[PDB]
């Protein structure tokens, strides 16, 4: 998850412990695996 | 042959040297209505159309990392701008195009980049700065950048009128060389557009 | 590896080009929650500290690296040794608040008091760079505020922690073609 | 409204955002999200203040160096009356459907 | 009780007397994209919300006829007067509300009107007001009027800088009487808001 | 939203009335079970307290958030440094009962004992407020009184709170247009 | 609950730790949401 690393679940509910996030109503990551790659080239044996 | 016809409202704008749209961060704008404006939102498309700006004559004696930045929204006398004085909050993405005609036989080139949040640059940072939404403008190869970026910053609308969230920042790379045939300068141009456009709460009349 | 050179799409080029074979990469190391997940420290004001992450001081690991995104979350966790009761007041509270016990006071136990604080500001997301103005980074951008009758040291820990919109970071500029620093040796 | 039966009166209530000036005249502040009512048969008229914030929360107590208000003004206006002069518009105010506080201090506070 | 709220945009406006909008001449705006604006006319539905405005005191000494006119679009200093700035076509409706707020102890009556194409008014011809878009205001009834108009004229887009296709027009029927518990005068203000805004073709900046 | 007067039937108008669209509430932090259950120091007599409840500073969160309520019912929980051992006794109990060891006694531990008590009053519900006497509230309504060689730091704990029939609650009048106290900022 | 948060189940017994209630043989809520809205009007476009 983290820097956290236990294998017993934590004493504290969950909402005592992290602040609770909220929808309403990731990009590097796809922007380095959307790398072109090889050659523009006709490649020679 | 690389055209590239953009259009935003009633405006066009092509090109023929394209190299292509970057866009930076995020390829769609996300939530717009949002628990902070109780719906009061609304979208004003009028405002969504392109406006010129001059921004520097690119000379030959400028040396690498001579930067100008230009903060966004700017000075702006139409539509866009009379909503900035008449609505208190706002979000839009903007939609860039920087042009720098010289002519094929010159040499060297301009990086272009929309920085969020820009107060000014350290020089030793310049070297780093393909890091935001970027293209090169390079003399041989195409006269244009163009980059899209979305609304972006820690709420979801803003005040414009005490914040800027993007700095357009154009930057020389490698020196302008005019060699024979190149032209002896470049001036440096931008054509902006708002794009996804939205106002909240009105102000009372300038009286 | 020959591509359009303006065009600014990413353009990775592997060793295969030339025979050879890319091999197996693992990143767990430089992943954002993981990396920014430890103690950091700070040196506080004697006594009345308001709980900023940009506290922290902008070479050190956590410091630096915090401030390559310019907009981040986390929940905070400080660790803090103190003389008398140390008292957090949330974010946006009157500093006169600081004196009530009522707020989430701490009281002393040998020799270090830790606690995780809940994010509490009320933007979405802070930021650790702000063009309201052309330091100067508004007060609202905070984690609360703690006082002690005198806090000596003061530790920050960022969990949870998202960053967004990579800045630049920089290294230490040599003069010599190698910054030939002295390694760790048996 | 609890003036006489033959007092009549329209008033006015706008909502100015911050960042500007406040109204002094009806007309200007007419170009602000206002509701406008008269006195009649129903005596009372109530109308929600939005909320409209860059963030998404907003501060309950004032700081001592910010002065110029940074969440915008109400202003109550009083368009027209009849023969109402010296009658009194007793205001209330409570919480919305959506009106909710968080995060508890003690701030002395007495 | 005849109560009736009306809203524009992010506006309202109850009234507890209603007796009920009349709609002059049509109760549905007609074509809006013809031939004559290439489909480049556009919609600004922020222009469409209620603006004040005084006309008049109803002064006891007024005689039968004391008529006054107020032609539309006027002076206008927010969104809708700033379109009328920035483009060169528009069309809009009306929708009118007077109000003369008095007493029940006052008598006599006011006229509202909308009459098109009102450059003054003989006073002959003031007898049969009544064929324009109308209601009576009389003080023992009601305190508003309330009337809706489409955009009329002989194109199906204005320039307002040169044409102002309507005049709203208040006219004296009785004249007021204060009696023992009436009011002493009666000011006259209307409550008057854009309706179905549509736009073509902008301006240049004002430089 | 217009309405009749003196009716008092509540009437909610929501911004719907004018375009808009309600929001997503939540309450959890007003919630009186929630909100009531914290510490609140209270200034001790040197050796015999009762504890009762309106020994709370009014001005404080739970002093005054506790006086809303014309009735209430909590479980207390008190938390006491002192000297020597800690002698509770229950409700209506001989103050020559402190004395006894018997008594739930609670011998000496750093720095502090924290005990749970249980709700003991021979009344269904407490009250902050009678009108027996028109301070002067009856003797009965407590939860009972503790003794020590020296009682320094004591700390009140509603557990459980239900709370019935809401007095008024106000707040510091102001003399400018803004209460304008100083906001912890960075 | 209140403010409790843990999710162990608690060491002693109940009858230990509170006071145990006693049946014999909520109001502000429903007031509030009784409360009438929108219009007595005869609402306008």
């Amino acid at each position: 998850s983290g820097n956290t690393g236990s294998i017993i679940n934590n004493y504290y509910m969950q909402q005592y412990q992290n602040s609770m996030d909220t929808q309403l109503g990731d990009w590097f990551s796809k922007l380095a695996s959307s790398a072109f790659s090889g050659l523009f080239g006709a490649l020679l044996a | 042959d690389r055209i590239l016809t953009t259009r935003n409202g009633h405006t066009t704008s092509t090109t023929q040297s394209s190299v292509g749209v970057t866009y930076g961060y995020a390829t769609a704008e996300d939530f717009v209505s949002g628990p902070n404006t109780s719906g009061l939102e609304t979208r004003v498309a009028q405002a969504e159309r392109f406006f010129k700006t001059h921004l520097f004559d690119w000379v030959t004696s400028d040396p690498f990392g001579r930067c100008h930045l230009l903060e966004l929204p700017t000075d702006h006398k139409g539509v866009y701008g009379y909503l900035t004085d008449s609505y208190a909050y706002m979000r839009n993405g903007w939609d860039v195009e920087v042009t720098a005609v010289g002519n094929q036989f010159n040499g060297g080139c301009l990086l272009v980049a929309m920085v969020p949040e820009l107060c000014s640059i350290q020089k030793r940072e310049l070297y780093q700065l393909t890091l935001f939404p970027h293209q090169f403008i390079n003399p041989r190869t195409n006269m244009t950048a163009h980059i899209t970026v979305p609304f972006v910053g820690v709420n979801r609308y803003d005040q414009y009128k005490v914040h800027k969230p993007w700095t357009l920042v154009v930057m020389v790379v490698a020196p302008l060389t005019v060699n024979s045939e190149g032209a002896p300068q470049i001036k440096v141009y931008a054509n902006i557009a708002p794009t996804n456009v939205h106002v909240a709460g009105e102000f009372p009349s300038k009286e | 590896t020959t591509s359009a050179g303006e065009s600014a799409d990413p353009v990775t080029a592997t060793v295969e080009n030339y025979g050879g074979e890319t091999q197996v990469q693992r990143r767990q190391h430089t992943d954002v929650s993981f990396i920014l997940d430890r103690f950091v420290k700070v040196t506080p004001k004697d006594q009345i500290n308001v709980l900023d992450l940009m506290q922290t001081p902008a070479h050190t690991l956590v410091g630096a690296l915090l401030r390559t995104a310019t907009y981040y979350f986390a929940d905070l966790e400080v660790a803090v040794k103190h003389e008398g009761n140390l008292t957090w007041v949330p974010n946006g509270a009157p500093e006169a608040a600081l004196d009530n016990t009522t707020n989430p006071t701490a009281y002393h136990k040998a020799p270090l008091t830790r606690l995780a604080l809940p994010y509490t500001a009320p933007h979405r997301v802070l930021a650790t760079v702000y063009n309201g103005e052309s330091r100067a980074l508004p007060t609202s951008f905070n984690y609360g505020a703690i006082k002690a009758t005198r806090v000596t040291e003061l530790l920050y820990r960022m969990k949870r922690a998202e960053t967004y919109c990579p800045r630049p970071l920089l290294a230490i500029h040599p003069d010599q073609a190698r910054h030939k620093q002295k390694i760790v040796a048996p | 409204f609890t003036g006489p039966t033959d007092a009549k009166a329209r008033y006015m209530i706008a909502y100015a955002p911050p960042g500007m000036e406040p109204p002094k005249t009806p007309e200007a502040a007419a170009h602000c999200i206002h509701a406008e009512w008269d006195t009649g048969l129903n005596s009372k008229f109530t109308f929600s203040i939005p909320y409209l914030s860059a963030a998404d929360y907003t501060y309950t107590a004032s700081d001592v160096a910010e002065t110029t208000n940074v969440q915008g003004w109400v202003c109550l206006f009083q368009i027209t009356h009849g023969k109402a002069d010296g009658d009194a518009l007793v205001v209330l105010a409570s919480a919305g459907k959506d009106f909710e506080l968080r995060l508890p201090v003690d701030a002395r506070t007495q």
